[PDB]
């Protein structure tokens, strides 16, 4: 009698779109939402560009008092959370809130108000942070705000996994309800580290591309010309609930949560990635969470992050798991015109994974003029591609020197 | 451009209050809605605003919007 | 056939001991780690004192090449992490790599560096930032170094959830243990928050203590002369293993972990804690995962920050729970000797709680002259206190107003 | 005090080798063990100590202790 997971509530701020349809819609179209970057001065930074939340506007939602005591990242998982719970119908009581939590992590968390603290203690001494410095920027408050405006008691954590934040995130708010502890979670992740430290920090790496000439053409996953990956900013929030409490209250169902995978790449990330050895490993638990085979898998939602190790590392773990029904299973990076969300990143990439089980139509992987001479596979480049009998997807988190995550979306 | 309303102008928009709320008996935690870091903040901005050093044992003393006033003014230091 | 998970491994450092014994020793001798702070200048502080790591060297673990590139507490959690693994005498092979995993958080991270680094931005921009500023700040990197020098391949998470992590990272490791994704888990929490950020920041928030003149005397849990909590430095390690899998390798067994509760509060922090619901409704959850009556718990180590409204809301949680059998159960809040290590509070605790079913002994609660009148409980005050037929420890990790976190140990 | 036992010594210490391990035909990847950030943060911690920025398209060149040596000897700016 082992409960099972389904998704019954979508929320999401993107590059592309500040919801879940118009994000989707701009995707199928393969428009990017990378442009250049002016709330901070980019002449001394080697990239200037990054995916941006435009026309952010939270006023009706979180009001001009509580926003200064609010990072932005912070602001962009409420926002995804208030979508997301407004779009499960769920009715909150007093007997039913204990057994409604969240699972909401960042893999960077408060970067813009963790400058402007210490820069006021730099200038001032620390008579001048801010009391609000600590609530304001820790990974855990979005979890923290979403559980007081809807009244959860329920379980209620946060993982912080770098760019596996998303990904772990919503596998554990699965794990947390099949395990009997909650019967419904919001879980997923936010990032908004497009700051002078956050791009200062990851171009400090030399991991981010330099096309600044072309910043829409700079993400190009698989492709000869690429140079690292591009920041983005935004937010990705699911509503995970158990499938019996979901039918009983008669809930709106996109999908349902089968599979979750977990793994350790064990070499540091200057290491050559090679054989992908982890993501596979990541992608195998998963399978064996399911209980299916690869070649039930319609569509991959890849890592992809344009970097040039680590999508030749992406595609071998690719090729090892799936083997003869690798030329043919659809794997796409979305990251593409998104770029990274960091840890927010498989937590809309979860929302396009489940998306493509009900609109049965596969985003591209735009800027992919000519890919490596080692693959074959098909990335759904240029252009989306409609599909049909489309039943499992696979969303990918992948660290290539690091932790890895999998999670497998069936169909109704 | 006047002390009295510069003050008042920091409060209302610290605790998110129209300016018409901002009455001068307007307590900050009963009247206005603000917790203790708020008020903790709202001394800050004052100091901010006024570049003037106000004592944690003096602020723990300024809770309503005329007690406020009466302290910038009979300071500016 | 749901499998058991037990402790086979420990490792800490700490205030007042660089080892797990010369810790517990210390503790139940009364002995405070609290000093005054002298690695940066504390003039314009209003807080000058912490629960420090005295005498750190971890020369012949961590190379002074890769020292440059972690942040404190990262040092802390690897020497911690390796202190647990030598002494459950595991040995990593290459059939038992993908079963062996970690669960490592913290509630700040790296924010020396953090500091370091932005200061090296605003003197001479990008360019000075080092590029090894993310991978020696972010949280999950104590669990990143561990999986690499000992070629864990397994699942690994980090949970940050402030205060709540060590008790939030061990019980999610004995989750995924018990789900069967893991044998062996690493699980811990790490902090070094005694920086001018991390000082600064709980000092803008008043949370802190201000007993310059007697720092050793300021951590006063439910005294009526407490005045707010005091930061610790340190990390805490367990090896948390199946059952099975211990036995048969021929394993150092200290006790079994049978139950985990989580809950939310769903007040923001300023709000009135008051009757701690959320604190009852973690150990309720606790006690139902164990199956097990409140009754049988003989020790509660408590959260007990030293805080004027934290530890009033305790108290009446543990009266809601215990009701009956409240004045007879023992609680205790090892803060009053170590200061209150955050991220790492809950992963210190759980070993000193576990230590308690093993020499049967009760740790103190220092410098609780006089508590409070609405109290009765015996919170085993000034000196240890030696018991017998102890069976069940409760460890306990709080929000009041946020995440809650409850541990069952029971012995053998 | 001279600028290549200067160099030799940052190397070292960057790197974690005893000085009599940084000859001159020694690599910072192959010989001294160093990964890519590894060289990143040397080229810094060199234009650190002697205050002389480099570019990234000439400091990928310099790959060597004697590719090191003959680039700030051969400046000083």
């Amino acid at each position: 009698s082992k409960r099972r997971v389904v998704v019954t509530g979508l929320g999401m701020l993107s590059p592309v779109g500040n919801t879940v349809e118009s994000t989707w819609k701009a995707l199928l179209a393969g428009q990017s939402g990378i442009s250049l970057i002016d709330h901070f001065d980019t002449s001394a930074y080697a990239t200037k560009f990054a995916g941006l939340v435009k026309d952010f506007n939270c006023e009706d939602i979180i009001s001009r008092k509580e926003q200064r005591k609010m990072d932005a990242f912070i602001q962009y998982g409420i926002v995804a959370g208030v979508q997301a719970m407004q779009d499960s119908g769920l009715e909150i009581t007093e007997e039913n809130a204990t057994r409604i939590g969240a699972a909401i992590g960042s893999g960077i968390g408060g970067l813009g108000l963790i400058e402007e603290n210490h820069t006021s203690l730099m200038n001032g001494g620390p008579r001048k942070i801010s009391p609000f410095f600590v609530p304001s920027t820790i990974v855990n408050m979005v979890a923290g705000h979403l559980t007081i405006m809807y009244g959860l008691r329920g379980p209620s954590i946060s993982i912080a996994t770098a760019c596996t934040s998303g990904v772990h995130n919503i596998g554990h708010a699965a794990r947390i309800i099949a395990y009997g502890d909650a019967d419904v979670m919001v879980a997923g992740g936010a990032e908004k580290a497009s700051t002078p430290l956050g791009v200062g920090g990851f171009g400090a790496a030399r991991a981010l591309s330099t096309r600044n000439d072309n910043p829409q053409a700079a993400s190009r996953p698989w492709d000869k010309e690429r140079d690292g990956f591009v920041l983005g900013d935004g937010a990705g929030m699911l509503v995970l609930e158990e499938y019996e409490h979901a039918k009983k209250r008669g809930a709106k169902i996109y999908a349902e949560l089968v599979g979750f995978g977990m793994s350790s790449d064990a070499y540091h990330m200057t290491s050559p990635p090679e054989n992908g050895a982890g993501a596979a490993l990541a992608m195998a638990n998963a399978l064996r969470d399911a209980g299916i085979e690869a070649s039930q898998i319609g569509y991959v939602n890849a890592h992809g992050t344009s970097t040039p190790a680590g999508d030749k590392a992406e595609a071998q773990a690719v090729k090892t798991i799936f083997g003869e029904a690798a030329s043919r299973v659809l794997v796409s990076s979305t990251k593409s015109m998104t770029g990274h969300l960091l840890g927010a990143a498989g937590a809309v990439e979860s929302i396009y994974s489940i998306l493509a089980l009900r609109d049965q139509a596969v985003p591209p992987t735009i800027n992919l003029d000519n890919p490596d001479e080692g693959c074959d596979l098909d990335f759904v480049p240029h252009e989306a591609r409609q599909v049909s009998g489309m039943e499992y997807t696979l969303c990918n988190s992948f660290g290539f020197g690091g932790t890895n995550g999998s999670l497998i979306f069936k169909k109704i | 451009s006047t002390i009295e309303e510069r003050v008042k102008k920091i409060i209302g928009e610290q605790l998110g209050v129209k300016q018409e709320e901002v009455t001068n008996n307007a307590s900050f935690v009963e009247d206005l809605g603000a917790d203790s870091l708020d008020t903790v903040e709202l001394v800050m901005a004052l100091e901010e605003e006024f570049d003037t050093e106000i004592p944690d044992e003096e602020a723990e003393k300024i809770t309503t919007v005329q007690a406020a006033i009466d302290y910038i003014n009979g300071h500016q230091a």
